[PDB]
RNA sequence: ACCUAAUCAGAAAGCCACGGCUAACUACGUGCCAGCAGCCGCGGUAAUACGUAGGUGGCAAGCGUUAUCCGGAAUUAUUGGGCGUAAAGCGCGCGUAGGCGGUUUUUUAAGUCUGAUGUGAAAGCCCACGGCUCAACCGUGGAGGGUCAUUGGAAACUGGAAA
């Protein structure tokens, strides 16, 4: 507004917050690391084999994997692709982006480098599951 | 970098009839593929500066990085960003080595500049993308009389420019002045070109 | 004082040195005080001697060390 | 209450011209009688009197317009109003309308335009525009 | 000392022995808003007997440092006003 | 002859009251290439045949933009109702930068400059008015010339 | 570093997409399922919007995905917004500091104006060239800092001072 208000006290500008939480910050420190910041990637350790569902119209059926991160806290999961040998308390490499009409899941369960290593049944899309093909 | 496959869907896909990949045509009727009077034809309001870049991507055989490193270098000149392009495209060895009818397309106009068979004032120059500076010349090494496609170049001429001196089978040749439009190309304006850019 | 000093730069296979004067506590990568101008160690498509001695006598007054070897330039 | 009356003259320009008025008698002085008698040297009123009495004379304007009974004074802006002064730099006053108007500075000399600027490189406050 | 900057300005109190403080004005220009502000630092100032009193104008000289922000030295009076 | 686009098209009616509209509509923008333009609004329910109507809308209307053969004179801010657009002279060679209602009204009075955005548009019939008001008002050095002196400000 | 002479075009190419956006389409299998999804969402009995081959488009020794930051966002708006009903005018007076202050003439130069000097070192971005066979980088020049200190002229408005 007015040049006298705006010298009173600046324009303090929208703050905005990040659409995934459980990442990505420097967190509580207790005398060790005992939790930290992972940026774009993490470990895991699993704790359920998860099935579930969407929840707006649709009524397909989808599997999780609600976990423990390697932060103390609890987030779910997806396994894109088609094979599962997963278990629980294995070892899962994290990237992010939340499911949309599934009510609270959180990342993607990545296929490369894992005990989620590799998925068969896909031949054309196969950087974005983990498959091979050394002839070409 | 550099492109490869002779087939004509370099030419009849675009639409251009130019020396491409083909000088010829057999399926006339046709585009590639089952893209043809068949089936879907995929139009755009973005498409007509797209194949205002996608129209000379393919002709010198350049890649997405060679152009944005090229439409500024036309900065360094007093015109616009869009109007000395056309001239540094027409100013590289390539197209001179084509211009002096030394080789029958733009891309055997590359295959004899980097096998050394084609040099500039005596020093081996093996660049393609080498910018043909005013006041030089262009050479050749010693052995460049016993080749068969330089005498296929003797046997016809190919293509006259404005801005150099013409010699189609001596293979030496002269830069006497900075090029302008519609003596390299014919059918391209200089302002679908530059509002892909933005 | 001051010492007589080449800063060396230049790329990897290349040296390059640039005469300047600064005390021996200063290193040689920087806090320099002043140049009399470039030196060219190279003489392939380059030369090979490169001096100024106007301001060079400045530093002669009030004391300098040239090594043994940068001498060789002021002595042609 | 009345704070800055140079912007209520240039009001008044801007009122006769829209309704399409003729007389307009104002109160002036010696600041404004330095600001009207510019645009008559460059093509915005037919006359400019002076005022009468330098205090209470009112200084009389009839508006110039075209043979069509077209508009010649198309807006006016302020710039350098009582709580944001504007100075200008030396050879980098902006243009109006790629040149096509008048720029009224007062500098260190009084009241010029801003062509008059640029043969001696002057500043000054950019009073209003056109 | 002999030659030292100058710092003009109003004498706000006599309060002790060989101390007053000399307020001055000064206007700072905004970063980006343009319109001026004003701040006033309230310098301390050592004078030598009690010369001034409040409201005074004077005339400022710099010195070598004596204690916490005893830093300025007067040397006019430039009005001798309440 | 002329040249036409067509913007944009709806289908907007009430669906059932006991008897159906279902219709369409048109905003086409005609031009000459010369510095005439125009747009005009029809409706009906065969699908192409509202265009030939929105055709015949514009060629009643033909606005005059002045020109130094590639940008506009001067910058003005065109404001209509909700809608602002800015524009600005460039120099010759840049092309005509999008904003696509605004995008095809610029090409057909036949000029080459930059195009600053749509500050305050919405919706494309609010971008064509205020693309209209813009083009209408710009002046020229020789009409200023009458009502002033004669060419003296270089 | 360079460079000649050899059996040999023979060793030396991917990767994501292809409803709409947005650049690029077809035939079946499953068929609100294994799924997929940046939003509109395409899936209840194939489905141009899921895996598959064909086809195409993009970039190219590199292609996609993630988390983070700026632009898109005129969506913190000095350059560049808003308050009748959409988010927003204190329930309303006296009122301290503060902000802004009509007209006249004369000084002062505190702002503002321009002149001069010194300084805000290399190196980067840009403005140019012998050269590394071009180029990335080096080389030389060039512009780039003052809301500063100090050194003269002008008195138009904003400001202290006389009527």
């Amino acid at each position: 507004p007015t040049i006298n208000q705006l010298v009173r006290k600046p324009r303090q500008s929208k703050i905005k917050k990040s659409d995934s939480p459980a990442l990505n910050k420097g967190f509580n420190s207790k005398k060790k690391k005992f939790t930290d910041l992972n940026s774009p990637q993490a470990r895991g350790v699993c704790t359920r084999v998860g099935t579930m569902t969407p929840k707006k119209p649709n009524s397909a059926l989808r599997k999780y994997a609600r976990v423990r991160l390697s932060n103390n806290i609890e987030i779910n999961a997806y396994i894109p692709g088609i094979g599962h040998n997963l278990q629980e308390h294995s070892v899962v490499l994290v990237r992010g982006g939340r499911v949309k009409d599934l009510p609270g899941v959180r990342y993607h369960i990545v296929r490369g480098a894992l005990d989620t290593s590799g998925v068969d049944g896909r031949r054309q899309g196969r950087s974005l599951y983990g498959t091979k093909k050394p002839k070409n | 970098a550099r492109f490869r496959g002779s087939n004509w869907k370099k030419s009849r896909r675009l639409g251009i009839s130019l020396s491409g990949t083909g000088k010829e045509l057999e399926k006339r009727p046709y585009a590639p593929g089952q893209h043809g009077p068949n089936q879907r034809k995929k139009l755009s309001e973005y498409g007509l500066q797209l194949r205002e870049k996608q129209k000379l991507r393919y002709l010198y055989g350049m890649t997405e990085r060679q152009f944005r490193n090229t439409f500024d270098i036309a900065g360094k000149k007093f015109g616009v960003h869009g109007e000395n392009f056309m001239i540094l495209l027409a100013s590289r060895l390539d197209a001179v080595v084509y211009s002096l009818g030394l080789a029958r397309t733009r891309r055997q106009a590359r295959q004899l500049v980097n096998h050394g068979h084609i040099l500039v004032d005596g020093k081996r120059v093996d660049i393609p993308s080498y910018s043909v500076k005013p006041g030089q010349t262009i050479s050749v090494r010693e052995k460049s009389q016993k080749l068969n496609i330089i005498v296929e170049s003797v046997e016809i001429n190919n293509f006259v420019p404005e801005y150099l001196n013409f010699d189609a089978d001596s293979l030496t040749g002269t830069f006497v002045r900075l090029p302008e439009r519609s003596e390299l190309p014919a059918e391209i304006n200089e302002q679908l070109i530059v509002e892909y850019y933005s | 004082a001051v010492k007589i000093r080449l800063t060396r730069l230049g790329s990897k296979r290349n040296p390059f040195y640039r005469i300047v004067v600064a005390d021996a506590r200063s290193p040689r990568d920087g806090r320099i005080i002043e140049q009399i101008g470039t030196y060219n160690p190279t003489s392939a498509n380059a030369p090979e001697i490169k001096v100024d001695e106007a301001l060079a006598l400045k530093w002669l007054n009030d004391g300098a060390k040239p090594t043994d070897t940068v001498h060789n330039i002021l002595s042609k | 209450t009345m704070t800055d009356p140079i912007a209520d003259m240039l009001t008044r320009v801007r009122n006769a011209n829209m309704v399409r008025h003729e007389k307009l008698e104002l109160p002036a002085s010696n600041i404004k009688k330095e600001i009207a008698e510019i645009l008559k040297s460059e093509g915005f009123i037919k006359n400019v009197e002076y005022v009468e009495d330098d205090k209470q004379g009112v200084l009389r304007l009839f508006l110039k317009y075209g043979q069509n009974d077209e508009r010649v004074i198309t807006g006016l802006k302020r710039i350098s109003k009582p709580g944001l002064r504007v100075y200008a730099k030396a050879s980098e006053m902006p243009k109006v309308l790629n040149g096509l108007g008048i720029a009224l500075v007062s500098t260190s000399e009084g009241v010029i335009t801003d062509k008059e600027a640029r043969k001696r490189n002057v500043g000054g406050e950019i009073i209003a525009y056109v | 000392r002999n030659d030292r900057k100058v710092y003009v300005g109003k004498v706000v109190s006599d309060k002790m022995d060989k101390t007053i403080t000399v307020l001055v004005e000064t206007y700072k220009t905004h970063k980006l808003y343009g319109k001026r502000v004003k701040y006033s630092k309230k310098y301390k100032t050592h004078d030598e007997n009690n010369s001034a009193k409040l409201g005074d104008i004077v005339k400022i000289q710099e010195t070598r440092p004596l204690s916490a922000t005893k830093r300025f030295r007067l040397v006019e009076i430039v009005e001798e006003s309440v | 002859e002329f040249e036409e686009r067509v913007v944009t098209i709806n289908r907007v009616a009430k669906v059932v009251k006991g008897g159906r509209r279902f219709r369409f509509t048109a905003l086409v923008v005609v031009g000459d290439k010369n510095g005439r333009v125009g747009f005009g609004t029809g409706k009906a329910q065969e699908v192409p045949e509202a265009i030939k109507k929105a055709v015949e809308a514009a060629k009643k209307d033909l606005v005059v933009v002045p020109r130094v053969e590639g940008t506009t004179p001067h910058t003005i801010t065109g404001r209509y109702g909700s809608g602002s657009v800015f524009m600005k002279p460039a120099a010759p060679g840049t092309g005509v930068i999008a904003g696509g209602p605004v995008r095809a009204v610029l090409e057909l009075a036949g000029i080459t400059d930059i195009l600053s955005k749509s500050l305050g548009s919405n919706t494309p019939i609010n971008m064509v008015r205020a693309t209209i008001d813009g083009l209408q008002n710009l002046k020229n050095a020789e009409d200023v010339a009458k009502l002033r002196g004669k060419t003296v400000e270089e």
